[PDB]
């Protein structure tokens, strides 16, 4: 199989999905400290939308591993 | 000691004084009521707790309230 | 005055006996202490936790210790077939020779206690095989013990005593402890199966020495990283396998097998391994919720504004419940209580039915005990739960920031809940006490045909929704043309099956008339001993007989004879009163569970299901029959190994006795008995020389219906653990 | 306030005959508190018919 | 049949309990006369246990491994299977005589508040309007579902309850 | 007469009077019909 | 006491079904049904019973069926008399049916 | 080296036995009976 390719695809797809429509969403609700990112997407943001990426990255992995 | 209150829903019955077995209320001038009597507690330390009372009052509530507090050799009513 | 109680100087100027038993009565309430603020009744309690864990790590370092030192562990292991599991030895200096002969059962040099605890099966489960790694374990828990013991004396010194906001903060104790407690404890301990627990019981020793140079699989961590976890599910383990050695071994250490081992008849180590990892990871996510220091989370007082529905059916929904849960520590403790009670049952019904360590199940007075055990702690801690939401309820319960949510619109109908909580506990009382009445009038009369047997066909419908061929149903996992058994048949199912399809396991037990009744006696048992608790919850604050009940307190005696008698009025009364029908609960789910099993290891079930359906066929079948063994114990013939069961057998049944006497004679007997025995001691010469210095009274009347209701649990529970340990013992 | 002989509802929550029916039977017209003298038909648990309420503890309903 | 139970017609253990009852009567009665009252009295049991065991087979009862008969309680399995007899036309009986009872009991007590002595008529019963409500109440479904429609079977909140509500 | 059915209008002679009413009518029943399980 | 006479001994009582003595065995249930049945007189108070009352009340006022009569919980005297009545009519009972079964199948 | 020897029983258990409860009930009764300064 491939794995730097289904892990690197799921990460940079989640990454790009939190980083372009559910950021604003995402500000609602919510009401380290500041990056040049324009528009506020900071070090915390990086690392829950990419732990959300290996996550469901490794569950397709198994889920392929299984052949099932 | 007890604790022991009188509430201004007294109508001065006398029923209450009438009914301690130890001599802790007595009636006092007042104007609330048509009978112008009110009870009241000044001799707490003799009470006991027995709650005759209470029993006697009339009034719904009650306007004299035993509330047990800390024992002393005159609340426990012992003669030793 | 005197100095103890140091806490209530109410209590310390006591000239009685009353000021010793209120002093030891009332030491933990930290609550209502002399000049107790918020702050240190914070710290107080997290000192006490302390304190609790480290004697918990020393009582378990103690059985370590015993078992390792006295026990026959390293002889039970090669034959756990047909060798009983030594406790503790046994020092009596009052003993003669038959009981140093008849305790010396064997393999033991001299008197020697065998355990019912069931921890030879848990520590060769999870790996023990010798003596001194009991003996390690024994250290290492008496040090983190001490390690414990060290930090409550630590976090009480002014430098380290924390703030009341570091106690208040909820979102970092959730997630800290839903990440760590949980999940990384779950990882840890799935590191420990497939690093050691796993490879002992495939014939191979891992300990400290060699566990950095023993794979645990033979290609480690290249299938992790490359996402081929199905490679650690290959090979398993066969089903001609014997444990402990590599006869008939596998190489996996993650599977999903279903079913049972066959020889031990537990659960598969792979199975649980993958098990913990599973919810480790699910914990270790679950602790990532909300809102710390970072961020991005979740703020629970907003998710606990949010959940407010349209048309005001539940009013202002859950408005103002934060600073009801956070600010007080009786609601806390009610949810926790609540919780780990229901867990506590839980633990007890999948473990008797699903036992997971390894020659469990055939040591039949260890399953007994277990099971027996923690439904008794389940039921004293759902007790508490409710006692502590009264308690709530009385102390801490602000109306004002509490208007119009749910909580106070539980105390806006609750005569509708007691009245139709009344309504299910007199329906299951009429009809179950009636039929049982109806087939003991017809087993009198001599015609069983004309009994009431209703069969329980719901049950039986959902034992056939998870497998089981008897009923014939077939229907969702019993039908072979389902979906849902078409897809789990390539990999759990085949297990779960063969362990459902069999009849000589408590898994999925066959169901009848007897198990009908008894299931509604237990919904009777637990809908009326909730009916006390919540009627004592929410008459807390007052009833109409008594308005003003929340100015009193929360365990009070009563209010006095007047406006009719006012006995047994305070929330904590309802608590005393519903100790018993907890108590007469448990004996009916644990008298139903022993008797079952015992007609199940017997062989003959018929005898259950034609003896269960009416009283006298509990009572002669069960209790009068399964007591022949215990009450000849000792006997003007000699003694044998189960004299101590008898001894305490008529121990519980005199403690019982003894607290009914506290439970019907009242105070002021006592109270004029002992004044006369005042005089008789003031008056005797050369006696009245000795004089005491706490007055004697009688004992108060809260005080009464405590000691009453100690002496009768604590009877009950070594009358009916006497009766089981010895029955399950000697007849197996 | 309300008369002789009327019926009147109690408001007052700490009673034995809260959101019930009775029958006033003098108004006393001193600066007494409770002049409201009100009969009951029912007992209460201390075997009393018969209680002095507020103004605003009585509606005439 | 219904959860592996055969029918009582079928089953052997409910003929070998028949057999047995027979048995132990006719042993209590081998020590007696012929045309004597507990003779008599022995045969009479005997037909009436004959008699109740060919109506226990005939009714379409299931035994069990025992040979006993079991009542099935779900209103579809036993009006599929032909078993509405034993729960579901029973439980509809016995709503109709408990609910007869009920709405008699209720109709006495508004009947017998609208008088000077309520309680008076509660201790000594007033017989000719007991007798009256007891021979009216056999339409009680009818009625009581007309209570219900009109917001008279409720009491509205003027009823009692505690200062926390 | 009139105090006399008054007596017999109180609370326990008409309970004793409808029981026995309501027993008997049972044991008629299971006399009658001996030993009803079903229909 | 407990082996050789109690449990010995009601053997008789036990096995009684399905003869003449059976009213005997009955009879043992429902004494020992009777006397346990005491212990809830015995052990509580009338307080926590009236407040039952008091809800169960609530609920007959909602359907209109109150009775004019009002339901009373029993005095605390009455609580004891009920109690001990039932406590020594189950214990006597209970020996009653013990003893007469005992001795006429053994006797 | 943990095993402790087989005289253990025959002194621990009359200790924890006899000696520390009546050191135990002794001392607990002098603390009871103390009178406040
Ligand atoms: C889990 C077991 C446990 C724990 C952690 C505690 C902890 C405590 N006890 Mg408690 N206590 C316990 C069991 C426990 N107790 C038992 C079994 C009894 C006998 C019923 C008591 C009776 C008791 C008394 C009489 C007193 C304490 C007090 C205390 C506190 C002071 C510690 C000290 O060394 O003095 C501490 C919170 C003392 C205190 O000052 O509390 C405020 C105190 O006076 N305890
Ligand atoms: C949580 C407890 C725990 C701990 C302390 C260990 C520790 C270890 N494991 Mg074990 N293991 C565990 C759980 C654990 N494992 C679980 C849950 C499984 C099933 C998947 C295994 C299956 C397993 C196999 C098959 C092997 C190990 C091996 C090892 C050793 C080297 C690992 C390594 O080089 O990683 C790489 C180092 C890193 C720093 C990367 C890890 C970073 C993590 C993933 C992210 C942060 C969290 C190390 C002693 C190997 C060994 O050498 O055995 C002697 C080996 O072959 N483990
Ligand atoms: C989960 C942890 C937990 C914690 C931290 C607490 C904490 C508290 N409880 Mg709660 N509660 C709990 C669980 C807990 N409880 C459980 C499991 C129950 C069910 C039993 C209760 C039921 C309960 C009630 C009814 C009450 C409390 C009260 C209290 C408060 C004071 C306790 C005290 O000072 O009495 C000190 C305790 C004793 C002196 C115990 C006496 C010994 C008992 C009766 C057992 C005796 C058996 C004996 C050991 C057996 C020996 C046999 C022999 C042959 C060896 C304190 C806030 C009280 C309160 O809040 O008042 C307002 C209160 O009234 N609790
Ligand atoms: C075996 C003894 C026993 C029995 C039968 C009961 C029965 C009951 N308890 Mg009690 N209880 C007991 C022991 C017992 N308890 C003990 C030891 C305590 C500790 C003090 C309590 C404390 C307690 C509390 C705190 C509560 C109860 C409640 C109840 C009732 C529950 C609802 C129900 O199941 O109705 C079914 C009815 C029965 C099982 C009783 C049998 C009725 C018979 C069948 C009817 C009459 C038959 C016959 C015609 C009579 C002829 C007699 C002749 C002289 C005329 C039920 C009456 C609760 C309640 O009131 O709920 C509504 C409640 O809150 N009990
Ligand atoms: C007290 C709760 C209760 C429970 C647990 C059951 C259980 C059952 N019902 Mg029964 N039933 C009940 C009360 C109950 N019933 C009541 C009050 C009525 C009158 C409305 C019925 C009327 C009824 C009919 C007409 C039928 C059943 C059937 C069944 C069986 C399968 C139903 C199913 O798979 O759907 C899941 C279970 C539920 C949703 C519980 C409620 C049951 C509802 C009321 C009926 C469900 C019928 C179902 C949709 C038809 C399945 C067809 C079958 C061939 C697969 C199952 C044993 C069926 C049967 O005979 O199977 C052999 C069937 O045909 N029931
Ligand atoms: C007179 C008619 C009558 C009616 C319509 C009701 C109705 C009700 N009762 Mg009440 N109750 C009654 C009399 C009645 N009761 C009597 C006589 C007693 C014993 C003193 C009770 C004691 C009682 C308790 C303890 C409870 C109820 C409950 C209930 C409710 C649920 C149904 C139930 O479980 O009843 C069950 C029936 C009984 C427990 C006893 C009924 C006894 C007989 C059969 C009825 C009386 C017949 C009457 C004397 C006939 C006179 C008519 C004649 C003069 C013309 C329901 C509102 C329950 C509740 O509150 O749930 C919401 C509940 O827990 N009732
Ligand atoms: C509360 C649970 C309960 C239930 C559901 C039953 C039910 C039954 N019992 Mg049992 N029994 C019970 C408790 C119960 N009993 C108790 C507590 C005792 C000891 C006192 C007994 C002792 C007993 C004996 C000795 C006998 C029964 C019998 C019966 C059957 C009688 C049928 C009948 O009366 O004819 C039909 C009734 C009527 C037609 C009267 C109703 C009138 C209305 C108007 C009919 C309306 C219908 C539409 C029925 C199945 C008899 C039997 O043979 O069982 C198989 C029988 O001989 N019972
Ligand atoms: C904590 C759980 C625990 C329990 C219930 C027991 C129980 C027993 N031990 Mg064991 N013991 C334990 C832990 C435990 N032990 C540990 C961890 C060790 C290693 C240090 C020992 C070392 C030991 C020896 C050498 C012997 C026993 C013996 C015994 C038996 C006789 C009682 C005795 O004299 O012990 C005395 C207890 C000790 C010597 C160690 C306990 C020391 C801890 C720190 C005490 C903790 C204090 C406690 C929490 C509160 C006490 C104060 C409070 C009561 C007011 C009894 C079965 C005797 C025996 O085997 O008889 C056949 C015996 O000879 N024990
Ligand atoms: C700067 C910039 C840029 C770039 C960016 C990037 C490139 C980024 C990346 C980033 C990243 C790249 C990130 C990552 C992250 C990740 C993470 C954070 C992870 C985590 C993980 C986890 C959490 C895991 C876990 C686990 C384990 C360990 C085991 C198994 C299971 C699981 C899977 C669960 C651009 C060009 C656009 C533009 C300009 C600017
Ligand atoms: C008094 C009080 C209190 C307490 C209370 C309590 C104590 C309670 C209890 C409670 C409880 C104790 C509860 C329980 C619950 C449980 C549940 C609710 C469960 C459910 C389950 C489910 C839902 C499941 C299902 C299923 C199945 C069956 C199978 C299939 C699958 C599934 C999983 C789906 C508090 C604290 C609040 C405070 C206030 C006062
Ligand atoms: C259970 C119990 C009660 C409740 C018991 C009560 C209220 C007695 C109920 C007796 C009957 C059931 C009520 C009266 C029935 C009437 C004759 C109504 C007619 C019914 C027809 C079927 C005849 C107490 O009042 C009490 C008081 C003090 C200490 C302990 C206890 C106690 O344990």
């Amino acid at each position: 199989l491939d794995p730097q390719i289904v892990i690197s695809g799921s990460t940079a797809a989640f990454l790009a999905i939190g980083r372009f429509v559910f950021l604003g969403y995402q500000r609602r609700e919510a009401n380290i400290f500041a990056t040049n990112d324009p528009a506020g997407f900071n070090i915390i943001d990086v690392a829950g939308w990419g732990a959300l990426g290996h996550a469901v990255g490794f569950a397709v992995l198994a889920i392929n591993s299984l052949q099932g | 000691a007890h604790i022991v209150k009188i509430y201004d829903t007294c109508i001065g019955c006398t029923q209450c004084v009438r009914a301690c077995p130890l001599d802790v209320l007595e009636m006092v001038p007042w104007d609330g009521c048509k009978a112008s009597q009110m009870a009241s507690a000044p001799r707490t330390e003799d009470c006991v707790g027995c709650k005759r009372c209470e029993t006697a009052c009339p009034t719904d509530f009650l306007s004299v309230r035993v509330y047990l507090g800390s024992e002393s050799t005159r609340s426990m009513g012992l003669s030793y | 005055h005197k100095l103890f109680p140091k806490f209530s100087q109410g209590l310390a100027q006591d000239p009685t006996t009353r000021r010793i038993w209120y002093g030891l009565a009332m030491a933990h309430d930290f609550e209502s202490h002399d000049g107790m603020t918020e702050e240190n009744l914070y710290q107080k309690i997290f000192a006490s936790h302390f304190g609790q864990l480290s004697i918990i790590f020393l009582w378990t370092s103690g059985n370590l210790f015993h078992v390792a030192w006295q026990g026959n562990f390293e002889q039970w292991v090669t034959d756990p077939v047909h060798i009983r599991p030594i406790a503790h030895a046994i020092w009596d200096p009052h003993f003669g020779q038959p009981a140093v002969e008849a305790f010396t059962r064997g393999g033991a040099s001299g008197p020697v206690n065998i355990s019912t605890s069931g921890v030879y099966q848990w520590w060769y489960t999870i790996g023990m095989r010798t003596n001194q790694d009991l003996y390690v374990g024994s250290v290492f828990l008496a040090l983190v013990s001490a390690i414990f013991l060290f930090a409550g004396w630590l976090h009480l010194q002014p430098n380290f005593q924390p703030s009341l906001s570091w106690f208040k903060d909820a979102e970092s104790r959730l997630n800290h402890h839903l990440s760590g407690l949980f999940g990384v404890s779950s990882l840890a301990w799935t590191g420990h199966l497939v690093h050691v627990a796993i490879p002992e019981s495939r014939g191979q020793h891992v300990g400290w020495d060699n566990f950095l140079s023993v794979l645990p699989h033979p290609q480690g961590l290249t299938p992790f990283f490359t996402g081929n976890w199905a490679a650690y599910a290959q090979s398993p383990d066969t089903a001609s396998h014997v444990f402990g050695t590599a006869q008939g071994s596998g190489q996996a250490i993650l599977t999903f097998l279903g079913g049972f081992h066959p020889q031990t008849q537990s659960l598969w180590l792979t199975d649980m391994a993958h098990h913990h990892l599973a919810i480790a990871v699910i914990f270790i996510v679950a602790g990532h919720m909300y809102r710390t220091n970072f961020g991005i989370g979740h703020r629970m007082q907003a998710i606990l504004e949010a959940h407010t529905p349209p048309s005001g059916s539940l009013g202002a929904g859950h408005k103002g419940l934060f600073d009801t849960v956070n600010n007080s520590l009786h609601f806390q403790l009610g949810l926790a209580l609540a919780s780990v009670g229901t867990i506590t049952s839980l633990v007890a019904q999948h473990m008797y039915s699903l036992p997971p360590y390894a020659f469990q199940a055939i040591d039949f007075t260890t399953q007994a005990a277990l099971y027996t055990h923690h439904q008794y702690i389940a039921g004293f801690i759902m007790c508490g739960a409710f006692a502590h939401g009264a308690i709530f309820f009385i102390r801490d319960y602000d109306p004002e920031q509490n208007k119009g949510n749910v909580l106070a619109r539980m105390l806006d109908h609750k005569e509708a809940l007691i009245s139709h909580l009344s309504w299910v506990s007199l329906f299951l009382g009429f009809h179950t006490l009636g039929l049982y009445v109806h087939n003991d009038v017809m087993q009198a009369f001599g015609t069983p045909e004309k009994q009431i047997l209703i069969e329980p066909v719901f049950a039986q419908w959902i034992q056939a929704a998870h497998g089981k061929a008897l009923y014939g149903f077939d229907f969702l996992l019993s039908s072979k043309t389902s979906a849902a058994f078409a897809n789990g048949q390539s990999l759990w199912l085949p297990g779960w099956l063969d362990a459902i399809n069999n009849n000589q396991n408590s898994l999925f037990l066959t169901i009848g008339p007897g198990d009908f009744l008894v299931h509604h006696a237990i919904a009777l048992g637990l809908h009326t001993t909730t009916l006390i608790l919540v009627k004592g919850a929410l008459d807390a604050r007052g009833s109409k007989l008594m308005p003003d009940k929340k100015d009193f307190g929360y365990s009070f005696p009563c209010d006095g004879p007047g406006r009719g008698g006012t006995c047994d009025i305070s929330a904590y009364d309802a608590f005393y009163l519903a100790v018993f029908w907890m108590l007469n609960t448990i004996g009916w789910v644990t008298f139903y569970w022993h008797w079952k099993h015992l007609t199940l290891w017997q062989g003959n079930v018929a005898q259950f299901d034609e003896s269960s359906t009416y009283l006298m066929g509990w009572l002669r079948d069960y209790l009068w029959l399964n007591s022949s063994q215990l009450i000849n114990g000792y006997n003007p013939f000699g003694m044998n190994s189960l004299s101590v069961w008898a001894w305490t057998f008529l121990f519980g049944h005199l403690i019982y006795a003894t607290g009914f006497m506290f439970l019907i004679s009242w105070r002021g007997y006592w109270q004029e008995l002992i004044e006369t025995l005042v005089w008789a001691h003031e008056k005797t010469p050369l006696a009245n020389l000795v004089y005491w210095k706490d007055k004697p009274v009688a004992l108060s009347i809260v005080q009464a219906r405590l000691v009453g209701l100690a002496h009768f649990s604590v009877g009950y529970i070594f009358t009916y653990a006497a009766f089981l340990i010895a029955s399950t013992s000697g007849r197996f | 306030g309300p008369k002789r002989g009327s019926l009147v509802k109690i408001l007052r929550p700490e009673s034995y005959w809260f959101n019930q029916v009775g029958k006033v039977v003098s108004v006393d017209q001193s600066g007494v508190r409770y002049p409201v003298v009100v009969r009951f038909e029912n007992q209460n648990y201390a075997g009393v018919t018969t209680n002095n309420y507020a103004l605003d503890e009585v509606v005439a309903a | 049949d219904i959860a592996g139970l055969t029918p009582c017609s079928e089953s052997k253990a409910y003929a070998k309990l028949e057999k047995k009852e027979l048995k132990t009567l006719e042993k209590r009665l081998k020590q007696y006369e012929a045309d004597s009252a507990p003779a008599v009295a022995l045969k009479a049991t005997m037909e009436r246990t004959k008699a109740r065991f060919a109506n226990y087979a005939k009714a379409g009862l299931l035994c069990g491994n025992d040979g006993l008969p079991h009542l099935i309680a779900d209103p579809g399995l036993a009006l599929k299977y032909g078993h509405a007899g034993e729960v579901f036309i029973p439980t509809f009986g016995f709503l109709y005589v408990a609910g007869y009872i009920g709405y008699v009991g209720r109709q006495y007590l508004i009947a017998v508040k609208g008088e000077a002595k309520p309680t008076d008529k509660e201790i000594i019963i007033d017989v000719p309007l007991a007798t009256k409500l007891a021979w009216q109440g056999a339409g009680w479904p009818l009625a009581a579902v007309q209570e219900l429609q009109r917001g008279t079977l409720l009491e509205k909140e003027e009823n009692i309850t505690v200062s926390p509500r | 007469m009139k105090d006399f059915t008054t007596y017999l209008s109180t609370a326990p002679v008409i309970a004793t009077i409808w029981f026995t009413f309501t027993a008997g009518l049972l044991i008629e029943i299971n006399r009658y019909f001996p030993d009803p399980l079903v229909f | 006491w407990l082996r050789d006479f109690l449990w010995a001994q009601s053997s008789q009582v036990i096995q009684s079904y399905g003869s003449a003595l059976s009213a005997y065995g009955l009879i043992f249930l429902g004494a020992h049904f009777v006397w346990a049945f005491s212990l809830m007189f015995l052990f509580s108070g009338r307080g926590y019973w009236q407040e039952l009352i008091e809800s169960i009340v609530w609920a007959h006022n909602k359907l209109k069926v109150a009775p004019a009569i009002q339901p009373r919980a029993l005095s605390i005297t009455q609580g004891r008399a009920v109690g001990v009545a039932h406590y020594l009519l189950g214990g006597i009972a209970t020996t009653w049916s013990f003893f007469l079964a005992r001795i006429i199948s053994v006797g | 080296p943990f095993v402790p020897p087989s005289w253990a029983p025959s002194v621990f258990v009359p200790l924890t036995g006899l000696v520390l409860p009546a050191i135990a009930m002794a001392t607990l009764f002098v603390y009871i009976e103390k009178e406040a300064p």
